[PDB]
């Protein structure tokens, strides 16, 4: 029967409506592949008949152009849509061409603008391809007829409309213009539409304000259409914006080649000077050893001293009367009078009921009576970079889109692979190394950190997770604003990372303690929550053994010192910066450990005092024995972390100075420290040899690094000052270690790993300490 | 056992209790320090009482005595309207047993309250009020369990065995009754309106789920389903049950549709029994309510899409295939694709893989 | 801190990766990392190379990255002294005075006051460029 | 490190132009003073039934706030307009004509507003809120302090006709939870300032931006002071109607003693001040730092202290009594005490005189 | 295999020679009688190079076997085409599929 036929029969409209509706549904979001099936299941020609057909239902039309649009357009308007907010525009010569006056407003969204955008990826509908992972790309269509297409339908129905017929296209004047307009605008978003379809289009919005009929806005409309004009115009405005942020940078460019000879004629002026004054040369050397920022600080300051010329002041001053002349300030003929008034007058004609249209249309009025706000508000995404790396930054803003197209995908093994795949490329990708502003300003953090959250809450795909973290500890390690920004999250990542997940690679947590590193401001914001979270967390993990390791075959016990080996490294990172202690963390910390007696070993507890020495014997008994304990040994486990928790401590303890100033915390946390371990047990830990090679299992052997904690512990809290102690200790413990790498120094043992590992002990552990206390 | 938890349990029905005073005439009355009067749950409808078995243990109706029930209330350690008052959350109040005289404290966050002598400084407790939807469903929460209860075990009796009565028309009422109670507040209504509507929906279907109704709802829907035809039933039951079997399976579906219509909780409960829902779905008799089940389950809670594997999607196939062309599945099948902004990609594989390559 | 780089070394960096990056995977080899540093014209010895790669096969570009930054800091430094022995006077032959401390402290550039300066002194008209320039990097 | 920092002509045009970028922004755009609030609000409301554009604008929001979830979200565009509307009537010897030509004309612009319904729609999104802090409630607060400001009468009325029709709960939790998150001057936390504060103010190789952080000490002064400068607004003008709610709501299910937890906010300010007098009684003198802190706080205890001084004023017997029965007699103790040491602690000096007039003002 | 059912007559000299561009028009056509792909419709010939595996075995080898302006049906086996693994939602399992092409150019 003609699909024509169904205007009476309307079970089977309905039917075939929801079928459509499952047609979109099934190929949303993504999945190309799917929407490959359906150009299977509906062609390239039958859409574009229905499209054009009159007599159609209203119903059956919207849901067509609806189906095309979310099969054909729907990801390639995603993607632009995501990258319409960043402001990437290179110094081309055609950027520094560009004027914020033509040489009145222009007409908005034509001309040209260089701002950096990913082109589209398309790929022809073949289906007796030989079978074949590679992301597919979504179909193909010719794009070229679709254009005049649209603006052709589009001036039809706005001739119908002012023929004011009583039977609309699909039977209503909504459904006669809604979907038309969705597509229309749709495609502007795409960027297809060039100047003159542009043009065109401008003079069916209004047909006399932006001359160079009847205006579509000057009839009579529903909200339903209105909603698709207020996107309209918000898609122009944010045009006529991205214009106006392009101009400023071009003027930039200018007046900075203009400020840098400026300056250096300056320099070369100051360098002839031999007797000006004292203040003189003071006022040269502060002006030529203030970081570049505080120089252009210095300089743009002449405003309401500032050593420049007047012909550069007075040109940045017109520049600024012509951006205040553009933003509409003056201090229908223009975009955003136009604007504003039919606001104001479809406010002001009916009480529309609709929130969404509400919501939108007082955002365009906010926008339109603001501009100077809203380029303020979208100055910080902006950005500038050189001609020589538009390639290389083409890819990392494709890489870019890539990754955030996975925020709405439920993650799987083919999406996980990809988003792999990407952070592969990303990381060989030189743009990210060179300019870290760029890469916070794209935000790449905040969606692979949404991307971690999203699978994280057993946890799947654990590969995805190690690299993810990765990244995030190089985002961490490029820049120290980056460092800050990703701080700022600290709390929700050690929400995400408080149960361990026990993987081999990065985790979450260790983002976190590569978030606070090498920087004393970071951790003296360390906030009160964090610490105790992370203390909470260690005191949990006193009371059970890891389930990993039980389910692992091991031995089962009372605790899984694995699981809080990561909090103490956490710890000890988050509490020793620079070579330092921090005196506000320290407190805490040791505050913290002190009031929980269960984030202490089981043998440090006052109920069983098995004692830190003979529980370092028994670790080593049992490391001994096979059957009582890669594969973790449990052995290891416990010495690692008794080794951590001595190490932290350790570093924790109060520096010297503080202690030789007799202030009374620092006197009284060393005493607590003395009090909770006695120098036997240091002395005897010391005091325990090392096998030395027919190499012993290094992972379960004794690491010289526990003994490195130990000495760590020996040389910060109790310290060396008594001649029988020091030659005690060293008699006790020292000179057979010495001894042993000197024997172990011939060249059948030199490349064996164990000699390297003690030999690093050695001279990174106990011989400063030796040095130190040599007289 | 009676404890003192302290979190969500304070918002649902379990923590509300009654005070009965012992005098009939007049019970109305304010209530003066050192009144003997009774405490009973207002949920289970058991009695409280300090008895010699296991110290303080709620007890049934059917034995509370009035010197092991009775309790008084006074300030410190130590007809008409009557006296005047005693303030609802500013003033203080301790529990003690008529007879015994022993304080109430906790014994030892489940913590056991049991009546030690020395009690505790802090065992005092101030009062506070509840509005009339939480009594007014805790009551009927009372009532819908002790008959549904008397209507499974009815069931139960005669389970595998061929041939009371069961109270058939006294269970339609009462589904006819919550399904107008539960019913969704129309959209006519202005939105403060509407939404003090729905709010108040919201909360009596959480109290229902606290009450543990829906598990009950499932037990008896599960034992009436297990026949296949009136006629099955009949042989089991009677020719009157069977006339009326159809309304009542017809009720318990859109009741079950009902109390998880909207609430993400509810609905989410289902993660794990799914594929009881995909197994009857293909039943012939009252299919609508089962659909709309499937529908408002798939539609409210976004984690139960995830547990949906291949079967299932050929189940809803196939009742597409076997049920003529309805609307319901397509928007059923149109829900399975996107939830709330996210797409789950397995799924719409299996989609565009099963039903469509067909083109039947 | 990988920022102390600057662009130019960056793209030295990534031109000599990929030089060996025929792969495309990023996979570098502990014997193709080395020929890569002896590319760079570093020549690093055995010893430490293996420390180097034992600290942090499977050398990536940001491992390399990272230990080219280490490596370079160490150029960085060296360049830092002659800074600072011409930066304490310009001319460089003997103009140690407490006329230049006052200068310094006046235009520093972090706002350094004049206890603070003084302090700086006595740290170590007659003064030593050299020991105050010691005394500044402490 | 500051020697070796390499001059501006040496580094490529591409950054150059970002760093002036970032001045630019920083320094000329932002500091131009555009005034259009005033425009905008007279456009919307002309009218040219059906209401008017802000009465469309003020329905939206208050439909938005009235939506059931767990937290509303931060809505740039609620928080924007509010500001608008808010600056809008906060300003557009002398004479007795000119000065009630001015009150006039402030009456006028708050009925702007107040007739449109943006009281409701303020009580319906503070009461929203839940009890959580964040910069919409501080906006919301900023509409509330701008409609009440002047202690105009119509305004109180109408909140109160709303309050009592709709019975609601949740306002005054929400308050009380606002309330017992205000921070107090912590001692501990001025001294990790301080410390990062010691540190350089160039970070190697680039500007540090720790003086731009802000202090971490009496972070949410002004929110706090606008919350009390809202409730005494609220009290304004001897209302007797809302000196006698504020204590207890007889309506509603649950009643909530806003001027008791006024006063153990007091109280904590109180012991948190003494703390920090503690603290600074064995130094000779008052550094800067911590007198800019000192001077925060004083003005916060001001505020609260107003804020009382208007629930108290007028011959509401109730609020009396309750106050007379609550710990606000150990809290003035303790003021007394560490307010007699500070200007003994000040007289002994002299080049602290401002925070000695700051002390004596609040006295 | 494939059996090459002359439709209409074309020029009998031209063959296919490995190396070369061939450009056809088919309309594919499912076993049952149902239509799936038509390059037609999109009015865009499909270009494809002969003697590679860009193409499935069955149209490779009929296209082979074709001439310059001939038309034929070339009904294709599974085992052929798509065996036992089909596009996904657009070529059922183990079903055959008939195809309707005639050359345009070879150059």
């Amino acid at each position: 029967m003609d699909i024509l036929e169904l205007s009476e029969r309307l079970d089977l409209q309905r039917f075939h409506s929801h079928t459509l509706r499952l047609y979109r549904a099934v190929c949303a979001l993504g999945n190309n592949r799917v929407a490959h099936a359906l150009c299977s299941h509906v062609d390239q020609a039958q859409l574009l008949h229905a499209l054009e057909d009159a007599h159609l239902p209203g119903p059956l039309r919207a849901g067509y152009y609806d189906l095309l649009i979310s099969i054909h357009l729907e990801s390639a308007c995603r993607s632009r849509r995501s990258m319409l907010s960043e402001y990437i525009v290179p110094l081309t010569p055609e950027t520094r061409a560009i004027t914020l006056f033509p040489p009145r407003h222009g007409l908005p969204g034509v001309g040209v603008t260089t701002s950096l955008r990913p082109p589209h990826h398309f790929s022809p509908p073949c289906f007796v391809a030989a079978l074949p992972a590679p992301a597919r790309l979504s179909p193909a269509i010719p794009l070229e007829a679709l254009r005049d297409k649209a603006l052709r339908m589009l001036g039809e129905a706005v001739r119908d409309g002012g023929q004011h017929a009583r039977d609309p296209v699909g039977g209503s004047v909504e459904f006669q213009f809604v979907p038309v307009l969705k597509l229309v605008s749709t495609l502007l978003v795409m960027g297809i539409f060039g100047d003159e379809d542009v043009k065109q289009i401008l003079k069916m919005i209004e047909p006399e304000v932006f001359t160079e009929e009847e205006g579509l806005l000057q009839m009579k409309l529903p909200e339903s259409v209105k909603l698709q004009m207020c996107n309209l115009l918000e898609y122009f405005c944010d045009q006529e914006l991205q214009h106006r942020v392009e101009s400023l940078a071009a003027f930039a460019e200018r007046y900075v080649d203009k400020l840098q000879a400026n300056q250096r004629s300056r320099y070369a002026l100051l360098m002839r000077a031999f007797t000006m004054s004292a203040a003189e040369t003071a006022r040269r050397t502060r002006e030529f050893r203030s970081p570049p920022q505080e120089q252009i600080n210095m300089l743009l300051h002449f405003k309401d001293d500032c050593p420049l010329p007047e012909d550069i002041r007075q040109d940045l001053q017109d520049f600024h009367q012509d951006l205040l002349a553009h933003c509409g300030i003056q201090l229908p003929q223009s975009l955003q009078e136009l604007v504003s008034h039919m606001v104001v007058r479809w406010a002001q004609e009916d009480y529309v009921q609709s929130p969404e249209l509400v919501r939108a249309m007082f955002s365009l009025l906010h926008r339109q009576y603001d501009g100077l706000g809203e380029l303020l508000r979208a100055l910080p995404r902006a950005y500038t970079i050189s001609p020589s790396s538009v390639e290389d930054t083409m890819s990392l803003l494709e890489c870019l889109g890539q990754i955030r197209s996975l925020l709405i995908v439920q993650m799987g093994p083919q999406e996980e692979n990809l988003m792999i795949q990407s952070i592969g490329n990303i990381m060989n990708n030189k743009v990210f190394y060179q300019h870290p502003n760029l890469m916070r300003a794209l935000g790449m953090h905040e969606t692979v950190m949404e991307v971690m959250v999203n699978v994280l809450g057993e946890i799947r795909f654990p590969k995805m997770v190690t690299s993810c973290c990765r990244f995030l500890c190089y985002f961490c390690r490029i820049s120290r604003q980056n460092q800050r920004s990703m701080f700022d999250h600290l709390s929700y990542l050690l929400e995400n990372s408080g149960i361990g997940l026990g993987m081999q690679g990065s985790t979450p947590l260790d983002v976190a303690a590569a978030s606070v590193i090498d920087n004393n401001e970071l951790a003296l914001a360390l906030q009160e929550q964090d610490l105790e979270k992370v203390v909470s967390y260690l005191a949990g993990c006193g009371l059970q053994s890891c389930p990993m390791l039980l389910a692992k075959g091991y031995p089962d016990i009372g605790w899984n010192p694995c699981g809080g080996e990561r909090y103490l490294d956490f710890l000890r990172f988050a509490v020793f910066v620079n070579g330092e202690s921090v005196e506000e963390n320290a407190n805490v910390v040791v505050r913290l450990l002190i009031r929980k007696p269960e984030c202490f070993g089981p043998a440090l507890r006052g109920e069983g005092g098995s004692g830190l020495l003979a529980a370092i014997e028994e670790a080593i008994r049992i490391s001994e024995d096979p059957a009582r304990d890669n594969r973790v040994h449990l052995g290891h486990a416990i010495m690692s972390f008794y080794a951590a928790l001595i190490d932290l401590l350790g570093r924790c303890a109060p520096e010297m100075h503080l202690i030789q100033a007799g202030k009374g915390e620092a006197l009284r946390i060393r005493a607590i420290l003395r009090s909770l371990v006695p120098l036997d047990d240091l002395v005897g830990i010391i005091s325990l040899p090392l096998q030395i090679p027919v190499q012993p299992k290094m992972s379960a052997s004794f690491v010289p690094d526990h003994k490195a904690s130990m000495v760590l512990f020996l040389d910060r809290v109790y310290g060396i000052e008594n001649q029988d102690f020091l030659l005690h200790v060293l008699d006790v413990g020292f000179l057979p270690d010495m001894r042993a790498a000197a024997s172990l120094d011939t060249a059948t043992f030199s490349t064996t790993e164990m000699a390297l590992a003690l030999n690093r002990y050695l001279c990174l552990a106990v011989l400063p300490l030796i040095t130190k206390c040599a007289p | 056992l009676v404890y003192y938890e302290g979190g969500a349990v304070c918002t649902h029905a379990r923590s509300l209790w009654r005070l009965e005073p012992l005098r009939i005439s007049w019970s109305g009355s304010h209530l003066r320090w050192g009144q003997p009067l009774r405490i009973r749950h207002v949920t289970t409808g058991r009695y409280l009482a300090l008895t010699e078995d296991q110290g303080l243990v709620v007890v049934d109706a059917c034995k509370a005595h009035t010197k092991a029930t009775s309790f008084c209330f006074r300030v410190s350690k130590e007809e008409g309207m009557g006296p005047p008052e005693i303030k609802y959350g500013e003033s203080l109040c301790f529990v003690q047993h008529v007879a015994s005289g022993l304080w109430l404290t906790y014994a030892a966050l489940k913590k056991k309250a049991i009546l030690h002598q020395e009690g505790h400084m802090d065992d005092a407790l101030f009062l506070t009020r509840c509005q009339q939807e939480e009594s007014q469903a805790a009551r009927m929460i009372h009532s819908t369990a002790g008959l549904y209860n008397q209507f499974i075990k009815g069931l139960d009796s005669f389970s595998g065995k061929p041939r009371p009565a069961l109270p058939i028309e006294a269970v339609i009422l009462s589904l006819q009754d919550l399904i107008g109670y539960f019913e969704p507040p129309s959209e006519e209504l202005q939105h403060e309106e509407k939404q003090s509507k729905l709010r108040s929906l919201r909360n009596r279907q959480s109290l229902f789920q606290e009450e543990g109704m829906l598990s009950l709802v499932l037990n008896c829907i599960d034992r009436l389903n297990v026949y296949t035809t009136a006629a099955h039933f009949a042989e089991y039951a009677g020719e009157e049950a069977a006339e009326s079997w159809k309304e009542i399976v017809n009720l318990l579906y859109e009741l079950l549709a009902s109390l998880i219509r909207g609430n993400r909780a509810n609905c989410a409960l289902f993660s794990t029994n799914l594929d009881w829902v995909v197994s009857k779905l293909d039943r012939l008799e009252a299919s609508s309510g089962i659909l709309e089940v499937l529908y408002c389950v798939l539609i409210e809670s976004p984690e139960v899409l995830n547990i949906i594997q291949e079967n299932h999607i050929k189940s809803i196939i196939s009742l597409l295939d076997k049920h003529g062309r309805n609307h319901k599945v397509l928007d059923v099948l149109c829900s399975l694709c996107v939830c709330n902004g996210v797409a789950v990609r397995s799924n719409q594989d299996l989609i565009t893989e099963n039903l469509l390559p067909g083109r039947e | 801190m990988a920022d102390q780089l600057t662009e130019e070394q960056i793209a030295e960096f990534k031109e000599a990766f990929s030089l060996f990056d025929k792969d495309g995977d990023g996979t570098i080899t502990t014997k193709a990392l080395g020929t890569v540093m002896r590319s760079l014209g570093q020549n690093p010895t055995e010893a430490e190379l293996q420390d180097m790669i034992n600290e942090v096969g499977t050398i990536d570009f940001p491992a390399f990255l990272t230990m080219m930054a280490r490596k370079m800091k160490d150029t960085d430094s060296e360049e830092e002294i002659r800074e600072a022995f011409r930066v304490f006077d310009k001319d460089g032959n003997g103009y140690i005075s407490a006329a230049a401390l006052r200068h310094v402290m006046t235009n520093l550039g972090e706002k350094l006051t004049d206890e603070e300066v003084d302090e700086m002194i006595r740290e170590a008209g007659q003064v030593n460029y050299e020991a105050f320039v010691q005394m500044m990097t402490a | 490190a500051c020697f070796r920092m390499t001059p501006l002509y040496n580094l490529p045009t591409h950054r150059a132009c970002n760093m002036f970028l970032e001045s630019y922004k920083a320094a000329w755009i932002l500091t131009e003073d555009h005034s259009f609030e005033d425009r905008m609000i007279d456009d919307l409301s002309k009218a040219g039934k059906k209401p008017d554009p802000l009465h469309q604008l003020v329905l939206h929001f208050s439909r938005t706030a009235l939506t059931e979830k767990s937290k509303l979200d931060e809505d740039y565009l609620y928080m924007a307009y509010a500001d608008i509307m808010a600056k809008s009537c906060h300003l557009e010897e002398v004479s007795f004509e000119e000065k009630e030509m001015e009150k006039q004309r402030l009456l006028y612009q708050q009925s702007r507003l107040h007739t449109r319904g943006a009281a409701e729609m303020v009580l319906q999104m503070i009461s929203a809120c839940k009890g959580e802090t964040g910069a919409m409630v501080s906006s919301t607060l900023k509409l509330g302090i701008s409609i009440l400001n002047g202690g105009n009468a119509e305004v109180q009325q109408k909140m109160l006709d709303y309050l009592k029709d709709k019975k609601e709960v949740g306002f005054f939790q929400s308050i009380q939870a606002l309330m017992q998150t205000c921070s107090v001057l912590d001692l501990n936390a001025f001294e990790r300032q301080n410390k990062a504060e010691g540190l350089g103010m160039v970070n190697e190789d680039g500007t540090v931006i720790n003086r731009q952080n802000g202090e971490k000490v009496m972070a949410d002064d002004e929110f706090t002071q606008d919350l009390f400068r809202f409730l005494q607004l609220l009290c304004e003008g001897h209302n007797n109607d809302f000196q006698n709610y504020l204590r207890t709501q007889t309506g509603n299910t649950t009643t909530i003693n806003i001027i008791i937890c006024t006063v153990d906010y007091l109280l904590r300010l109180q012991e948190s001040i003494s703390d920090f007098y503690w603290y600074y009684s064995g130094k000779d003198v008052i550094e800067e730092q911590g007198k800019r802190n000192f001077s925060k706080a004083m003005s916060v205890a001001k505020q609260v202290f107003n804020s009382l001084t208007e629930y108290i004023q007028g011959p509401c017997t109730g609020n009396q009594q309750s106050l007379a029965h609550s710990r606000l007699w150990d809290a003035v103790v303790g003021f007394l005490h560490v307010f007699a040491h500070m200007m003994m602690k000040l007289a002994q000096d002299s080049s602290q005189i401002e925070l000695l007039k700051e002390l004596l003002d609040l006295q | 295999g494939v059996e090459i059912e002359t439709i209409s007559p074309g020029d009998g000299r031209t063959f296919p020679k490995k190396g070369q561009t061939c450009v056809v028009h088919y309309t594919g056509m499912l076993q049952n009688g149902k239509k799936f792909d038509s390059s037609r419709d999109r009015n865009k010939p499909f270009k494809f190079r002969i003697g590679k595996q860009e193409v499935i075995k069955g149209f490779e080898e009929g296209a082979a076997q074709m001439s310059l302006g001939q038309r034929a049906k070339l009904t294709c086996t599974p085992d052929v085409a798509y065996g036992a693994t089909g596009h996904p939602g657009v070529i059922p399992p183990n079903a055959t599929l008939i195809f309707d092409v005639e050359l345009l150019n070879l150059e």
